[PDB]
Order: C-alpha cells, then structure tokens, then sequence
C-alpha cells in the first residue's frame, strides 16, 4: 500500500470524491 | 488555496486536538474556530486540495477518541463565492 | 491495332440501349483524316494518341462480347508523335 | 427574487455543506445563516421560486449525510411582508 | 388587539413557517421571534380574539411537520399589562 | 412574467378561495374571474412560470374540497399574443 | 383567411389551452371566443386552409385533457356566404 | 319563402355546422342563430317548403356527429303572421 | 422531505412541466423510410395531396377527433341512387383478347422477304404478307 | 409567407433534387442549404402554409430515391422570431 | 435568467423543431446553435429556471420523432462563470 | 449549359474518378467538388443535357467500382432559379 | 496549473455538463473545449493536481447520463514539456 | 507528368505509410494530401504513367495493414484540364 | 533525429495520453497532432529510429485503454523529401 495522511480516517472525511 | 476543511466536534478539546493535528500535517491555514452552539465547535481550514483533504483525514483521526468526539469532517475543494460570505477568513 | 488521336467526344441521346453507359470519342489517323468513333474503354483526353482494336476484340474491350462495339480504345500510347 | 429557501441542519459543517450546494444548484443568494442555539444552524437563500426549488433540494441532498445531518429543508414563494421582518437581509 | 399568539417550534425554519402561516391568515402583525436558546424559538403575534385564533391554528398545523416541529401553540386573549414589559413590541 | 395560470372551479366561492391561496402562495397578480357560465368559474392569475406553478398548486388544493370543487388547474408557460385578446387584463 | 377552426370544450381553461395550441401553431387569427352558455365555450379561428388545419390538430390535443375536455373540433374552408353573418369577426 | 327550418344543437360548433350544411344543401336563407342557453343554439332558415325540408334532413345529418350532437330538427311549411314576430329574421 | 410551496410535476395541474418527463436531465428530481413503400401506397389524392410521405410538424392533415370539409360532410349533402353494374365495355383495349381466326400462313417459296418471326402483316385477302 | 420547410437528408444530391422539387412543386423560397455535418444537408424553404405543405411532399418523394435518402420532412406553420436567428435568410 | 437548456439532436430538422416548440412554450432566449460534428446539433436556450424547465421539456417532446430524434435535454441552473466562455451569448 | 449533373461518393478518390469520366465523355463544365461531411464527396456538372446525360452516366459507371464507391448519380435538366443559389458556380 | 484534466464526451450537450461539474467541484480553469469531430468533444481543464483529480471525478460522473454520454476521462498530473504545445491555453 | 494516382485510407497514418511508399518507389510528387471526412484521407501523386502505376501499386500493399487500412487506389494517366481544378497542386 | 513516430486514436483524450507516454518514454519531439475527421487524431513524433520505436510502442500501450483506443502506431525511419511536405513541422 501507500503509508501518509491520506491513509488516515479512510471512514470518516465526507465530501470532494476524488479520482477512483 | 480555495479548498475549505471543516472538522465539527463535541466540545472545544476535540476541536484544538483536531486543529492541530490539521495544520501540523499539511499545508492548510486555521482560517476559523467557530462555536456553533449546542456543544458543537468546529474548526475551519483552508489550503490546496491535496493539502486540505490530508489535513482534514489527519485531524479526524487525532480527535476521534479526544473528549465526546468528531461529529463531521468535510473537504469543499471550491466553495462558492457566497458561502465565502459565512467563512472565518481568520481565527479571532 | 491503329494508333489515332483524340479529337473531341460524341454524344448520342438516341443511341441503342445494348452502348450501355460507355462514353464515345471522335478519334482520327492523322487531324484532316476520316473521323471514326471508339468506346473509350481507358479514359482518355482530347488531344491524347491512343491505341483502338477493331472487330470483336473491340466488342469484349468495351465491356462484353454482346457489346455494340466494332472500335474501342485499348490504351493511351506512353510517348507518340 | 423573492422566494425563501431555508435548510436547517445540526452543526455549520452539515449547513456550510448546504449553503455551498443550493448556491451552486441555481441563481439564489445566501441571504444569512444563523446560529439558532441548541446545535441547529439555518442557512436561508432567497431567489425566484424555481431557483429556490432546485437550490433547497440540491442543499437537502447534499447535508442530508454529512455530519448530524438535516433537521429540514422548507421553500416559501412569497413571504408576508410581516416576515420579512424576521428574516436575514445579507449574511452576518 | 390585546391578544397574543405564540407558536413556540423547534428550530428557525418551523418558527419562519409559522410566522408565514399566522401572518397570511388573519390581520394579525408579527410583534416579535425570539430565540429562547435550547433551540426553541418562539414567533409571537398581536391581533384580535378571533384573529389571533385563526392565526394560532394555522400556524401550529402549517409547522406541525416542518421541522422538528411546534413545541406548543397557545393564545392569550387579554394579556395582563405587566406582560406588555415581556412581549416583543415589534420585530427586530 | 408572462405565465398564465388558470383555476376552474364549480362555484364562487371555490373560486375564491383559489384566487386567495394562489396570490398568497407566490408572486402572481390576479388578473382576472370570468362567469363561464353553468356555474363554471375561472381565476386567471400571470406571472413568472415558477412563481405561477406554486400558485396553481396552492390554489388547486385550496378549492379541491371548497363547495362543488375544482374542474381545472392548468399552467401556459408563454401566452400567444392573439390570445392575450380574450383573457381579461385587470379583475372587474 | 376563408377557413374556420372551432374547438368547443367544457370551461375557459380548455377554450384558452385550444386558443393558446391553435394561434401558435399556424398563422390563424383568433376571431372570437363565444360563452355559449351551460359551460361550453367555442373559439373560433380563421386563416387560410392548411393553417386552419394545423392550428385546429393543435388545439385539439392541447385541450383533449385540460379541465372537463374537448366537446367538439371542426373545420369548414368556406363557409356559405349567409353563415358568415352568425360567425364572429372580433373577439370580446 | 315561408316555411322555416330549425336545427337546435348542445354547442355553437355543432350548430355552425349545421347552419352551413343546411344553406349549401338548399335554397334557404339563413334569418338567424339564437342562443338559448343551458347549452342550445337554434339555426333558423326560411326557404320553399320542398327546400327547407332538403336542408333541414342536411343539416340534422351534418351536426348529428359535430360536439354533443342534434337535439331537435323541425320543419313548418306556414309560419303564421304572429310567430314571424318571435323569429329571427334579418341575416344580422 | 422538501416541506413548503412545491414546484414538482404533477397530474393533476396541466401545462409544461407534465411534458417530456424521463428524457430531459438537470432537473431537481435527476440530480437530487419516411415514405411507405411506393408500390404498398395508392394515394386517395395523388400529386401534391400525396399523403405516403410521412411528413411531421404542422402540416395539413387532420386527425381522428377533427370533424369538417370532407367525408359525411362532402358526401351527403345531396341523395343519390346507383342501380346498375358495369355493363360490358366496347373499346381497342377490351377487344385485345377478341377472339381471332388461326394466323394466315405463308406457303410462298422465292426470295420475297417472307419472314415468319415478325409482326402479322397481310396483304389484300388475309393472306401473310 | 412564414412557413418553414425543411427537408434532411443524406448527402448533397438528394438535397439538390429535394431543394428543386420542393422549389418546382409550389412558390416556396429556398432560405438555405446546411452541411450538417455527419453527411445531413438540411434544404430550408419558405412560403404560405399551403404552398410549403405541397413543396415539402414533392420534395419528400422525389429525394426518396435519390442516392442514400431522406431523413427527415418537416413543416412549422410560424416560426417564432426566435428561430428566425439560428435560420438562413437567403441561400449560400 | 442565467439557467441553460440544451437539446441535442442527431440532424438540424430535429434542432430547428426543438428551438421552435422551446421558444414558443417558455420565455426563454435561444442564445446560439452549435453543429458539434457527427451529425449532432446543440440548441440552447437562456431564461429563468422555470421558464427553462418548462422550453427543454417542450423542445424534448416535439422533436423526439423528427428526423433522428433527441440525444439530449439538459438544465444547468446556473453555470460556472468558466462554462460561460465555451457557451455561445448569441446565435448565428 | 443549364443542366446539372451530380455523382455523390464515398470518399475522394472515387469522385475524382467520377468527375474525370464525366469531363471526358461530355462537354460539360465541373463545376465544384464539394466536401458534403462524413466522407461524402459530390461533384457536380453543367452542360446541355445531352452532353450531362453522357457525362453522369459515364462517370456513374466509372465510379461504381474505385473505393466506396458511388451514391448517387442525377439529372436536373431544367433547375429552378431557386435552386440555382445553392450550386457551385467554378471549380475551387 | 501543471494538471490536465480531458472528459471526453459524444455530444456537446455531455461536455457542458461535464464542464459545469468539473469547474464548480475544484478550483480548475476550462482550458480548451476541442470539436474533435465524429461527434467527439473533449474539455481539457488545467489546475492543481488535487484540484484537477476532483473536478475530474466530479466531471465524469454528471456527464455519464447526460446525452450519448462520456467517451473518457483522464488525468495528466504533468504533461511533458513538448504536450504543452498541443494543449489549448485558454477555451474559444 | 500528367498522370494522377489517388490512394484513400481510413486515417492520417495509412496515408503518410502510403505517401511514403508512393514517393519512394518511383519519381511521383505527393501534390497533395485532402482530409475528406469520415476519417477518409486521399494523398495524390502526379507523375509519367509507369512512374504512377508503380507509386500506386507500392503505395496500396503498404498501407493495407497500416491502422483502418486502404479504401481505394487508383491511376488516371491523362487528367481533364476540367479536373485539374479540383485537384491540389502543391502539398500542405 | 528524423525517424516519424504516428499514433492514430478515436478522439483526443486517446491521442493526448499517446502524445505525453510518447515523449516522457523515448527521445522523441512531439511534431503534431492532427484532427483527421471522424473522430481520428494522428500524435507525429520525430527522433531516432530506436527512441521513435520505443516511443510508438509506449505510446500504444498507453492510450489503447484510454476513451475509445487505438487505430494505428506506425514508424518511417527515413521519410521521403515529398513526404515531408504533408507532415506537421511543430506542435501548433
């Protein structure tokens, strides 16, 4: 996988959908 | 940037946990913290995209199990010009 | 075979239905020599010296071996005259 | 432009969600957003009666999951002028 | 008119429809809407008995469903002078 | 605004009761009732096409169960300026 | 023009749908609506044959459903020289 | 002339018809169209008894499937000096 | 879940919002041969009152509900009796198939041109010329 | 005249043949020719109703067979001053 | 009114019927037609969000059986000022 | 030299083909070349119809065979001045 | 910006509304909208690399129903120097 | 030389494969390359006959299996001076 | 480098991922980019016969996915003078 912030909270953030 | 973070939770101490862990792990500026009544405080930042989406998955992470909790963490890439109207440009 | 030179076309509204749709082209041996009509079977421009086979071969050239055709042109000559 | 739309929602991050999407979905404007205690945010945008339609469902849709979510979602053609008393000029 | 007429409603949003609603049916005039805090808002209205009345139903079923709802809806035909010091004299 | 929108009612005083909840209901002006006779009645009121859909909706409901009750609701996004001729400019 | 159009129907909202679906097709001039009492109303239009047509296939299923219905759709290209006396030439 | 022929119809589509179909049939003249009301028009014509019967049989077969239909077709070979003071008479 | 004044589409009221529903997008509720075959064809009125091309719009047709000019309007207006069937018809064409005595035939021998494939020529007698 | 006929087809010669039959066939004005693009040229006429109703069938029949079609034949009795702008006035 | 309608259709027949019954059915402007290349046409129209829902929904029935037919029928309520450069303003 | 010959093709290279077998068997002019769209290629000719008879029949037999080969072929003896504004006046 | 964002569409009436989406979801700028022909046009939009991957998605999924619907969608997060020549600047 | 050799394909890369072969095997000069739509491409050599048939017949075995491949090739020795005017006279 | 690297693809976004895998994968200038018609686009690339072959290839598996694919990836180590003529000099 890719470790980072964008790991974090995969669950929570709401909004902004970016690229599949 | 334009891009707008915005963590709600309940109680100031989830909300200064999540405000720091937001600009301590992105470029994003605290353009507000805005006590919206009820228990409710949040905590608005602003960057690039990248920068905000970061910031915003690391401080709901941080204030998750902080104090009575996160109630929403959002990403608004662009906001509209008249929501700009209702936005904190800066924290007091 | 004869070599001869395109002289200008020949239209004929009121012609047999067997001609089909091929066009007709007033060749000539020499200019001033008798005017003769061929099928032009290779395109050919006024001006141009041609090559034209006469009985029976001329009616297979220009289409079949039914074909009203007793002149059509063969080819166009690379280099004459 | 005189129809109300008017989308209330528990906390400002649900309601700055909605205030960006009905601003977004038509030609309405954020008129005020308001603190009314308890946790209830109302972000009221006036406009005429089809803009407000397709602004207050856009909002509607939009903070319906985000964080508490939507307490309502209400569009009023044409208000009394009495009302007009009680009701935002521009967002404060 | 001495009478008053208070719809009482959970959130803005069901306190601007009763407001509507009061104003629309009767020669009612919104005197004052009133944050309590909690979330309650309270819309008051002055007119006659039988306004008032007209005014109170319509209000309370117009805001019934929107919302959270109407907390109570009640009218006071003749309100004694002491309450004047506590009744909003006219919107602001 | 230009819409047209049109209620038939069996009755006066459906018509009425019509005309009232579509000219309170959004920004249309009533311009006309015509006797159609049989005791047919139709409330004619222009308007933007927006403003004018909200208010046939409204007033379509408010004369459904009034006296004999409602024969048509209809709405004309543009009127066609020969027919301008026929509907009544003002209500006599 | 020589043809006539009329479109009976029962009500002024179906008349004002076929005048509305008749004059906007086709280069037809709207020469009269008649309350022809008991609740029909006839609008007759005249041009020239193929717009009469056009128009009058427009009208009728313009107004086939509009308020109570349709009752009749006819077209007469000339009309005898003495029918002309009983046929309108403006409408009121 | 003196016989007179009537064709009362539910519609003044059905009744044009009628007029028309009667004076192309025959040598009538048209006196009059009078509305009756509760729906009825009367096309009344004047001609010799043979010619008014010719029309008055065209004329009932003609509107018979025009709008609601035919309600009466009558023919009277003398027209008494009296009556002529309740008929239609000029081709107004 | 939207409470207040509605705009949504409806059947009860009638006008533009009914039409088209379920080809257009954008809205509210979705965001949140021309000619039959010539030989199958015999036009009632041919030349330019040919009807087999189908041809949309606002055209001159009229349709089921229009009632008018032609058809128990046009035809009657005056009575009329037929009491008789086509009776046998004396004309160049119907005497094609006449019957016809057998071919003359040509016995000649010599060169005369008698040709026996062509047209029947005859010559004075019914003789084959 | 204001009528509009159109004829689409496939190709330039059927358009040609369409646009000379239609012009051939009554006193209609040919407006224009457009390459559609996609290998359509729509032929635009004009003229009375009537004359674009007889030019539009003539041209419909004599392109059906020439070379790959006919797409379309179409005729709008009034063309609202709208479409005038998006319709050639002349012919290129 | 700054909404757009769009209806797309394969062939300019279909595009000139839809602008017609568009412009005719709603106060709408046609601002441009675009030929996008591979026999498809783009009509669009600019008004107020009713009066644009109302044309798009008119154009959409009217040529869907014209020619090819209708790709599309689109409302954007409001478009980004960026979409406002790869618009046309005016029509040709 | 007022008669039109046309051969439509699929692509260039048979509609040169066409238009040399045209040229050559008749005395007729070519007129254009025109790049209908879609890979429709379709040169026209104007002579006397005799020699366009000859050339379109000759240039049709020509083209059948080379590429896509041909669509159309057509004689226009007689053009409408109309239809005269829509041809190609010289070869570009 | 350095990103490329390309939705590909069949149809204009598609592309618009991909545009719409892309330019209101993140802060990209509509660069170019190309006519590619055969029905193909593509809008490119230069941003931010987190910016151009939202309005991408966002852009690709409001255009899939719109129309014959999305050919592609693409992100270029940095385009070699020698595509940039290739690459519109600012739309037409 | 007077002599004209055509090759169609079905894109831009059969056809340089084409011109490159033609050009190559024999003294012909690629006078022009013409895009007719479709995806159609013709590139066209002028030259003595045999230099012709050789570029041709090179020209068609190697853009056969090149991408969408070969749609014709074709050699016409001797071009009407009518002709050479549709004709490219230099490459662009 | 004088070798030419050619990838037709069905649209531009196929054409653009081409143009960016080609030059970012080999040594290669990206001389063109060519709008074919039909929804062809031709990327021509010019370096050396090794880094046009590695490029043609890289740019292949790169935009064979992409929106519709790939039609043709061709190279020409040497291009004849006359061939040159047809060919895109620089990008714009």
């Amino acid at each position: 996988r890719i470790t980072g912030p964008g790991m974090l909270a995969t669950g929570l953030i709401t909004g902004t959908p970016e690229f599949r | 940037g334009i891009a707008l973070g915005m963590i709600e939770t309940r109680g100031l101490v989830p909300a200064i946990e999540a405000a720091d862990a937001m600009t301590k792990a992105a470029e994003v500026r605290l353009v507000g913290r805005q006590f919206v009544g009820g228990g409710y405080v949040t905590v608005l930042v602003r960057g690039e995209t990248g920068a905000v989406n970061a910031a915003v998955r690391a401080g709901a992470d941080a204030c998750e199990r902080v104090g009575d909790g996160l109630v929403a963490a959002h990403i608004i890439a662009r906001v509209h010009s008249e929501v700009e109207n209702i936005l904190p440009k800066a924290p007091q | 075979m004869k070599i001869m030179q395109v002289e200008k076309t020949l239209v004929s509204t009121n012609r047999i239905a067997d001609m089909g749709h091929k066009p007709l082209l007033v060749v000539w041996e020499k200019p001033g020599a008798p005017r003769q009509v061929a099928v032009d079977a290779i395109g050919c421009i006024p001006g141009d010296w041609v090559l034209c086979v006469g009985s029976s071969a001329a009616r297979e050239a220009a289409g079949s071996k039914s074909y009203p055709s007793d002149l059509t042109i063969i080819g166009i000559i690379d280099q004459w005259n």
